[PDB]
């Protein structure tokens, strides 16, 4: 099993964020999810008297 | 009534989708516009949606 | 200038003082017409709830206009709200009722 | 939730308060209904001119007509546009005739391509026969 490219769970002093991305892509690494919303655009029209 | 852009709703039951819209998390719309002297709201929906029930 | 801040968790809606400060709905206040005129709607919805029951005095300035008297009879009750709804409710943009 | 896609691609208690109305009193001077009409018909976008353009295959889109001909010819269909958006028999607004001499003026059409040639064969297939003179078989 390649273990270079399971970086994070064999090197045990290695950051959970550092990647060797140019060299060889590394197939388990940490994703960041979420969730936003995007409300339509809203607007009040008032009168200048 | 919406006491956020001063929106009149007939179901009240129907004012957290409108408040979701404000950002309000009560418990398809692209553009809404509300006229302050008289009662016309103006909404938009993108070019093919339905049968274009009095939307922009 | 005119804007309503909204009230949230229970804070109380502000209107913008043209000096710059904003105040809640009560007090003696002074408005123009027109700017009723234009914002009718606006602020039927915004600011009936408060003449009705509340605090709140409105001193709107216009410089001349016609009256409609209605005679009522001292020894029973009385209530003029109808007709101080019906009168701001048909204020509009470009008319106002006797 | 899936939204649609649009174009094909590659694999194909409780009281009423005092204030509430809802019974109009105004009617706008300047319509509502008249600017919408208007307003939509400027928001309509603008027109594509895919003339000259290449397709998948390389051969260049558009009709085998001269350059200034194909330029006067949609000026005098932009000019019948205009009539019949006018809905009268005589347009004032003519971008035809117009009395300047524009004898210089070049429009894309389906006549040039890209390495400056003329189309009279498609591209494609002066490129096929190119290749089939190469070309050679089993010995006898
Ligand atoms: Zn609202």
């Amino acid at each position: 099993i390649p273990v270079e490219r399971y970086n994070i769970l064999t090197n045990p002093d290695a950051p959970p964020t550092q990647i060797q991305l140019p060299e060889v892509v590394d197939l388990y690494n940490v994703v960041t999810r979420y969730a936003y919303e995007t409300p339509p655009i809203t607007a009040v029209v008032m009168g200048v008297p | 009534q919406c006491h956020v852009c001063s929106a009149v709703l007939f179901s009240p039951l129907d004012l957290d989708a409108h408040v979701a819209s404000h950002g309000l998390h009560g418990n398809r719309h692209i553009t809404e516009f509300i006229s302050s002297w008289q009662n016309h709201p103006i909404v938009q929906v993108s070019a093919d949606v339905e049968n274009r029930k009095t939307a922009q | 200038d005119c804007r309503i801040s909204f009230g949230m968790n229970g804070a109380a809606p502000m209107i913008r003082d043209e000096t710059g400060m904003m105040v809640p709905f009560e007090g003696n206040w002074i408005f123009p017409l027109a700017l009723w005129q234009m914002n009718t709607r606006y602020f039927n919805q915004q600011f009936d709830a408060w003449i009705k029951t509340g605090e709140l005095r409105i001193r709107i300035e216009m410089g001349a206009y016609p009256y409609m008297l209605h005679y009522y009879d001292p020894r029973q009750y009385a209530n003029a709200w109808n007709l101080t709804s019906a009168w701001l409710e048909e204020i509009t943009p470009t008319s106002i009722p006797s | 939730k899936r939204i649609p896609r649009k174009t094909k691609g590659k694999s194909s208690p409780a009281t009423a308060e005092p204030g509430t109305s809802n019974c109009e009193h105004y009617k706008a001077r300047p319509g509502i209904a008249s600017v919408q009409k208007a307003t939509e018909s400027a928001e309509l976008p603008m027109k594509n001119n895919d003339e000259g353009t290449p397709d998948k295959r390389g051969n260049t889109k558009g009709a085998l007509v001269n350059e200034h001909v194909e330029a006067r010819d949609e000026a005098d269909d932009a000019t019948k546009k205009q009539a019949k958006d006018t809905e009268k028999a005589k347009a004032q607004v003519t971008y035809s005739d117009t009395g300047i001499n524009n004898a210089n003026e070049l429009s894309r059409s389906g006549n040039v391509d890209n390495e400056g040639g003329s189309n009279q064969k498609p591209m494609s297939t002066r490129i096929a026969e190119a290749t089939s003179a190469i070309v050679s078989k089993h010995p006898a």
